[PDB]
RNA sequence: CUUUAAAUCCUUUAACGAGGAUCCAUUGGAGGGCAAGUCUGGUGCCAGCAGCCGCGGUAAUUCCAGCUCCAAUAGCGUAUAUUAAAGUUGCUGCAGUUAAAAAGCUCGUAGUUGGAUCUUGGGAGCGGCCG
């Protein structure tokens, strides 16, 4: 959070949901930080860096999490266009 | 007298590898081991007991009464907590309530009123909390007005570090435990509110599991 | 509200008047029969004369005989049952004496454990009962 | 038809809760620290601070670049500077709300006489105000409820009709000397 | 001395005027609300206390008296109208299945409320598309 001195007086910044554009609470223990590896650009290996996502609890309560992961991997560059 | 951790969280915070509990709040890690707060929060933490309510069963051979303890915990510049424990012995009730109040600790953030000068002192927006029929409202106030409420959210907001509030209670307020839980739920929804401040799409840092799995693969089995 | 249009006001005034008339305390405060049935008639205190001193029983959970003074008013002339407040102060009030009768505090209603008696006595023979209790003055013979 | 004023106001106010621990203990701590006679004085100072805070809030609820708001804010800032409670480093309308009751009670004449080294105790300072011993700018003050302004702080000294700062000795010294001279002669 | 049509009101000033200041600070309370004793004697459902719950039946943290105690303290307590508390009159801002509360149903004159659409865009120029 801003100030007239140009300093961040807020103690920490919570993360954001990648499927609902919401704020993850500290007591919300249903939030998922999925890690997805990428394949090597040459033949088949793992390059080393990590590609991660996030999701909130209420989506997983309702159920539409698999579609969210599918569109995130499709627009990110993992799933092919035809699918 | 020496704490031995059970889960990996206690081992990671005991082996001086986890810096603070701020990233524990950031990654929403489930806290279930009691003295993580004792390792992280120092001597600024204090405690006070709200009310003791006796509840009775009914049996063919008389009635059995057990204590129900309500407690409010938190350092005066930082976080809060709450704990409800029921036991036959009053000392075990207070001890279990203290342990549960150290367990359920939430982070809070503070805003300004109009002018963005100095340190924050009040709630950023109009938040609320409900349980049963109790409806507790929080309205931001100008600096130096002081918190205007009943005595128990007064002491809760003085251990919350927030100096200025306006309240509006509804329903049966005479149940002190439900009223305390309602204002705790009101103060717990401070971070669950989207603002134009937090419109930035945040970046992802390394998870404590992802960076300490090389340690916990050989620390304990 | 329910009538919530831009050009409706008189319906809201009539409904507010009717629903305020359906209240109980405002009906007690704005009708002449409640002030007429009250023996004081809007007076905080009223003087009267003593014709008989008869005690009355208590309620169920306690058993005592708290003695009361029946006082006929002067401004109206009706038989009103008062109640002596303190202990050992009944003997100060005798027959055909001048007393000052005031209520007890519950807006003109029965109070505590005394049935049908609503008012109390503050002065007798132009001297207060507290002075006779504390020994600050004497009864004028 | 008479030529009378009938302009009176209540300076002290009473809180709603009569018996609570924190307010009574804090008011008693202020009374013991600053030598107040009763809680009416600290209630009066709290009411004046509340009126100043209400004026500040009624000025912050107006927008900028307005002549009335700027004039009232500037005049309030000059008054709060001239009563000596604030410093010239932070002279803005938003700092009016960040004032304490000890800031107002520090500018009292009793605490000023106690802090200038001309009095030993706080109660002794209150007595010395009430005993008509000192003066400011050749004018004696017998009242402890005085707000000392900033430009008149170095003009505080004992009165010329006082035996402490130079004057006629009091009644006790002449009585003791007369008794000793009568006993000797 | 001054003031006033002369005094009495205030200010000023000679002379007296305190050491247990006796030159006496009182008023309600002490179970809870509500700050304040498991102190001591008396009657022990009688006398009484208590705005409400309640306290009195032979060991009363409440009755009647002594000390201590707590609140404002030259002030404190009681009665009676009134306001905030009352989101229990709800326009802001109530409730209508079960706590009080949707007419047996429908038509219908007053009253309240009522679908979309009719003029966009530009340049000179203060400048690194636009205030």
């Amino acid at each position: 959070m801003q100030n007239d001195a140009g300093e961040f007086v807020d103690l920490y910044v919570p993360r954001k949901c990648s499927a609902s554009n919401r704020i993850i609470g500290a007591k919300d223990h249903a939030s998922i930080q999925m890690n997805v590896a990428e394949v090597d650009k040459v033949t088949g290996r793992f390059n080393g860096q990590f590609k991660t996502y996030a999701i909130c609890g209420a989506i997983r309560r309702m159920g539409e999490s698999d579609d969210s992961i599918l569109r995130l991997a499709k627009a990110d560059g993992i799933v092919s266009k035809n699918f | 007298k020496e704490w031995l951790p059970v889960t990996k969280l206690g081992r990671l915070v005991k082996d001086m590898k986890i810096k603070s509990l701020e990233e524990i709040y950031l990654f929403s890690l489930p806290i279930k081991e009691s003295e993580i707060i004792d390792f992280f929060l120092g001597a600024s933490l204090k405690d006070e007991v709200l009310k003791i309510m006796p509840v009775q069963k009914q049996t063919r051979a008389g009635q059995r009464t057990r204590f129900k303890a309500f407690v409010a915990i938190g350092d005066y510049n930082g976080h809060v907590g709450l704990g409800v424990k029921c036991s036959k012995e009053v000392a075990t009730a207070i001890r279990g309530a203290i342990i549960l109040a150290k367990l359920s600790i939430v982070p809070v953030r503070r805003g300004y009123w109009g002018n963005k000068i100095g340190k924050p002192h009040t709630v950023p927006c109009k938040v609320t909390g409900r349980c049963g029929s109790v409806l507790v409202r929080l309205i931001p106030a100008p600096r130096g007005t002081g918190i205007v409420s009943a005595p128990v959210p007064k002491k809760l907001l003085m251990m919350a570090g927030i100096d200025d509030c306006y309240t509006s209670a509804r329903g049966c307020t005479a149940t002190l435990g439900n009223f305390a839980k309602a204002t705790f739920d009101a103060i717990s929804k401070t971070y669950s509110y989207l603002t134009p401040d937090l419109w930035k799409e945040t970046v992802f840092t390394k998870s404590p599991y992802q960076e300490f799995t090389d340690h916990l693969v050989k620390t304990h089995t | 509200g329910k009538c919530r249009g831009l050009r409706t006001a008189r319906k809201l005034r009539s409904h507010r008047r009717d629903q305020k008339w359906h209240d109980k305390q405002y009906k007690k405060a704005h009708l002449g029969t409640a002030l007429k049935a009250n023996p004081f008639g809007g007076a905080s205190h009223a003087k009267g004369i003593v014709l008989e001193k008869v005690g009355v029983e208590a309620k169920q959970p306690n058993s005592a005989i708290r003695k009361c003074v029946r006082v006929q008013l002067i401004k109206n002339g009706k038989k009103i049952t008062a109640f002596v407040p303190n202990d050992g102060c009944l003997n100060f009030i005798e027959e055909n004496d001048e007393v000052l009768v005031a209520g007890f505090g519950r807006k003109g209603h029965a109070v505590g454990d005394i049935p049908g008696v609503r008012f109390k006595v503050v002065k007798v023979a132009n001297v207060s009962l507290l002075a006779l209790y504390k020994g600050k003055k004497e009864r004028p013979r | 038809p008479v030529a009378r004023s009938w302009v009176c106001r209540k300076t002290y106010v009473t809180p709603r809760r009569p018996f609570e621990k924190s307010r009574l203990d804090q008011e008693l701590k202020l009374i013991g620290e600053y030598g107040l006679r009763n809680k009416r004085e600290v209630w009066r100072v709290k009411f004046t601070l509340a009126k100043i805070r209400k004026a500040a809030r009624e000025l912050l609820t107006l927008d900028e670049k307005d002549p009335r708001r700027l004039f009232e804010g500037n005049a309030l800032l000059r008054r709060l500077v001239r009563i000596g409670v604030l410093d010239e480093g932070k002279m803005k309308l938003d700092y009016i709300l960040g004032l304490k009751i000890e800031d107002f009670l520090e500018r009292r004449l009793q605490t000023q006489v106690f802090k200038l080294g001309l009095a030993k105790s706080i109660h002794h300072a209150r007595v010395l105000i009430r005993q008509r011993h000192i003066r400011v700018r050749k004018q004696v003050v017998n009242i402890p409820s005085f707000i000392v302004r900033l430009d008149s702080q170095k003009h505080i000294d004992f009165s010329l009709r006082s035996p402490y700062g130079g004057g006629r000795p009091g009644r006790v010294k002449r009585k003791n000397a007369k008794k000793g001279q009568g006993g000797a002669g």
